[PDB]
RNA sequence: CUUGACUGCGAGACAGACACGUCGAGCAGGUACGAAAGUAGGUCUUAGUGAUCCGGUGGUUCUGUAUGGAAGGGCCAUCG
RNA sequence: UAGUGGCGAGCGAACGGGGAUUAGCCCUUAAGCUUCAUUGAUUUUAGCGGAACGCUCUGGAAAGUGCGGCCAUAGUGGGUGAUAGCCCCGUACGCGAAAGGAUCUUUGAAGUGAAAUCAAGUAGGACGGAGCACGAGAAACUUUGUCUGAACAUGGGGGGACCAUCCUCCAAGGCUAAAUACUACUGACUGACCGAUAGUGAACCAGUACCGUGAGGGAAAGGCGAAAAGAACCCCGGAGAGGGGAGUGAAAUAGAACCUGAAACCGUAUGCGUACAAGCAGUGGGAGCCUACUUGUUAGGUGACUGCGUACCUUUUGUAUAAUGGGUCAGCGACUUAUAUUCAGUGGCAAGCUUAACCGUAUAGGGUAGGCGUAGCGAAAGCGAGUCUUAAUAGGGCGUU
């Protein structure tokens, strides 16, 4: 099945890796997964809430001039927005499978596209930023996701400061992070523990 | 619960998987005049029609 | 996301006025009557489109009427004997031989005269 | 690719919106019509109103009363009679299995499929075609 | 002479926005008359009427807030 | 949902679960909380250090172009003459306090808690109210304005009128941390937030100016340039205002009312048409003239003459209507959002599906309490592939691969 750089193969689901890619699932979890980390933080005001304007500006026959009851009305340029926002949520419900379902469709696709890569075990020695950059220049390599099993200080001390390198757990991966980086480097235990999640 | 069902709308129509239930009108306090043939038709517990279905599942909150 | 409609609009009276230039006064340079204008002349054109056809069939009508009256024949019988023969030519070029090419529309009617309507 | 994803077509629409433009289909009402209740803000028509005459949910009786004992009735069917752990169909078990909600008390078992294995149902009434086909298929039954 | 101005219903129609309304063969249980076929679910026919919610009265197999009862409620018949 | 309700509009539980939180001490005197004095410890009120870039092209100016590097627990921060990890302030990362404050912790001390001693004008009741989801209703339970009024652990009150029997608690004395609410006020960080008619009323000396007798109402107003280098000097002019030069600047038609500089509206210049012609001012035809081209069966501009031709909106059976509405321009100005639900479409799982709070190194995973589905009938007890009605194994209603 799936080709590790350590001469092997680790012959993987075919569940996990290589099912088809449904792409309305996967549009829509990462829709959700956009719309979930968007935070609410806006509000305007209506009439009620831009200050004063409680008597009318004048009275209503007479005066030969339109008909006004309140100066803040949203028809004027001191009044309030008509359908003034609040602080809203735009986080949505996937469901627990749809979302593993989406997830083993961009494993798949990571696989089928040549854009995954499976090593036996990816650990740095020194926390630098240098030594991952030569670790990774080895696997001819820049615009990566390094998934591994649990993240080491180590390997997270390193690439939290390299501009195109991101290192998450299997846990912590999310759909937009696996299509995004152009490659995805994964060791074989999260390839083991993507078997265990995914199914 | 974010929407009140009537509560007379409750009491005058139990929902069946047959439809929705209901008695007659005219079993009431005037049963001399009427033949035991009208008393013996308006017994029993009719279903609801079609023209009446989409307005008492308006009111029992269930459009 | 609030967005600002005035550069969008701008470019729209733009269009209506560039549209409505040539016109009289306030049909051409302010917006509210330079687009009744446009509107207007776009009824007026598609109309025309069709006057044009009915026009131009009058005058044909009339310069083969007075062609035909200088050879001593009516429009009416003219047609009448260009369908006893058979000449399948319009109104068109027979208005075109009757200001330019007189001896063709001469021979012409002498062959309408021949099948005697 | 990001770039390069969308859903089914058919899945997501346009959301057409009333009041821009005539040449929208729904300009300068929205889908309203014209004057009346209707068309305002705020014109709804309330729920069961006839126009005025006395309408269904007050023109019929009113007919019963609900129980109180049933409040805390259930019915299992035998499909479900195999999904308990245990070979023994109790309350409890019932209840560790999510096949009856808790507050239940009163289960009766009936008839509506095959009941797998050969249980046994403590404390649980059934019908008679169930306890038949409990009895059949290996099961016994006490209290 | 007598109670069919019956009880349970009810195939099927008529009418009809709905609520209502109209006609009804037949089947069961019991009866009138008639020697017997049979007629009889009121009146030659179409007006003579009034929803629901409240209360009242008589039953009831039902419910009955720990339990046994009651209270109150439900259904059925009926009155204002 | 049960109830409750001119049983109308509506109002609305509890039992039982799932959790966040974790403790009970006393009236034979306690936990706890204060205030002091101490015992160590932690934070805060200021700071310190803090890596690594050169050459070249265009340019007013390089951060940009082309090439080659380096740093990284520091790479999408700010601004520096255009866009900078390496130019500056910073950032990750370590260090840091004479003196104050705050939280936690020892271990004494004085207080308090504390009302005295297990509860009498109290429980209960009668009237009149109020609350309990409960419109006094079969009306329990609580509270009390008036009037009354107990028993004493072989007591007493609750279990929704009431009564027996059981079950469960001990009222008429108290004190108790956390989970909970809120933010005028601080600090940091963040935004599919606004960007000068927006966002606060208020970016500017704004609750100002102004209006009111007052309470109170309540504005308008941002931008030169990278740097003032903000124009020495000359000329007209009133030692004016405003200009014409000259200088500065990359640019002054960036000259201070200063970025850009639209439309309404007002001009000057050129072309063509207009003084015998009747109306929504155009449109179809169309001569002439004038410019560019390079010429022709073109392009631009006027449009004599001529056929047809009573704006737009809104309302209406119907409007050119002498019905409404609009002076015009430029900005702004009207189907939103939340929560429940139904239908369609589209996906995931499938006799099952799905989680809510909440936990979570936190969009993952957990949590299946609950919701809907797998069975219906009956008002219900109940019975169940049937059930209800019924004297009926008859009929009929509803239901059943």
């Amino acid at each position: 099945q799936l080709n590790v750089n350590g001469a092997q193969a680790i012959e993987v689901s075919e569940r996990t890796f290589g099912g088809e890619f449904n792409e309305t699932l996967v549009h829509q979890a990462v829709v959700a997964y956009m719309a979930g980390g968007r935070q609410g933080s806006k509000a305007q005001k209506t009439r009620s809430e831009v200050s004063g304007g409680g008597k009318k500006p004048w009275r209503q026959k007479g005066t030969g001039r339109a008909r006004a009851g309140t100066i803040r009305s949203p028809i004027w340029r001191g009044g309030g927005t008509t359908f003034a926002a609040k602080p809203r949520s735009h986080e949505q419900k996937l469901n627990k499978k749809m979302y593993r379902a989406a997830l083993r469709s961009i494993l798949a696709e990571l696989v089928r596209l040549d854009r995954l890569v499976v090593v036996a075990d990816f650990a740095v020695d020194a926390p630098k930023t240098k030594g991952l950059v030569a670790k990774l220049d080895t696997l001819g390599l820049k615009d990566v996701l390094i998934v591994t099993d649990g993240v080491d200080e180590n390997l997270y001390l390193a690439a939290r400061n390299l501009a195109h390198v991101d290192v998450r757990d299997v846990q912590g991966s999310d759909p937009v992070s696996l299509i995004a980086y152009d490659k995805v480097l994964v060791t074989v235990s999260a390839v083991k523990k993507f078997e265990e999640l995914l199914g | 619960p974010k929407m009140k069902t009537k509560s007379g709308a409750a009491k005058r129509f139990k929902k069946t998987a047959g439809g929705l239930k209901h008695k007659h009108a005219f079993k009431s306090h005037i049963l001399t005049k009427m033949t035991t043939k009208r008393k013996r038709q308006l017994r029993g517990t009719s279903m609801l029609n079609k023209s009446d279905v989409a307005r008492v599942e308006r009111s029992l909150r269930l459009r | 996301a609030r967005v600002k409609r005035g550069v969008i609009a701008r470019r729209r009276h733009k269009k209506i006025l560039k549209l409505a230039k040539g016109y009289y006064g306030a049909r051409s340079r302010v917006f509210r009557v330079a687009k009744q204008a446009v509107i207007k002349a776009g009824q007026y054109a598609y109309r025309d489109r069709r006057q044009r056809k009915r026009q131009f069939r009058a005058l044909w009508i009339a310069r083969i009427n007075a062609g035909a009256r200088q050879n001593g024949l009516s429009y009416s019988r003219l047609i009448a004997g260009l369908k006893k023969a058979a000449i399948e030519i319009d109104r068109k070029v027979l208005a075109d031989l009757a200001v330019n090419e007189k001896a063709a529309f001469t021979a012409i009617v002498e062959k309408a005269k021949a099948s005697l309507a | 690719q990001l770039n390069d994803l969308r859903s089914a077509p058919g899945a997501r629409r346009e959301k057409h919106r009333p009041g821009r433009g005539i040449g929208s289909g729904l300009g300068k009402t929205g889908g309203r019509g014209h004057k009346g209740l209707t068309s305002r803000s705020g014109g709804k028509v309330a729920p069961g109103f006839e126009g005025g005459q006395q309408p269904l949910h007050r023109r019929l009786p009113k007919f019963g009363f609900v129980s109180l004992k049933a409040m805390d009735r259930a019915e299992v069917r035998t499909s479900e009679l195999a999904k308990v752990e245990g070979d023994v169909v109790s309350l409890q078990t019932l209840k560790d299995a999510n096949l009856i909600n808790q507050h239940v008390q009163r289960v009766k078992v009936m008839l509506s499929g095959e009941v797998g294995r050969a249980v046994t149902l403590k404390g649980i009434a059934a019908t008679k075609g169930a306890r038949a086909a409990i009895e059949a298929a290996g099961g016994k039954f006490e209290d």
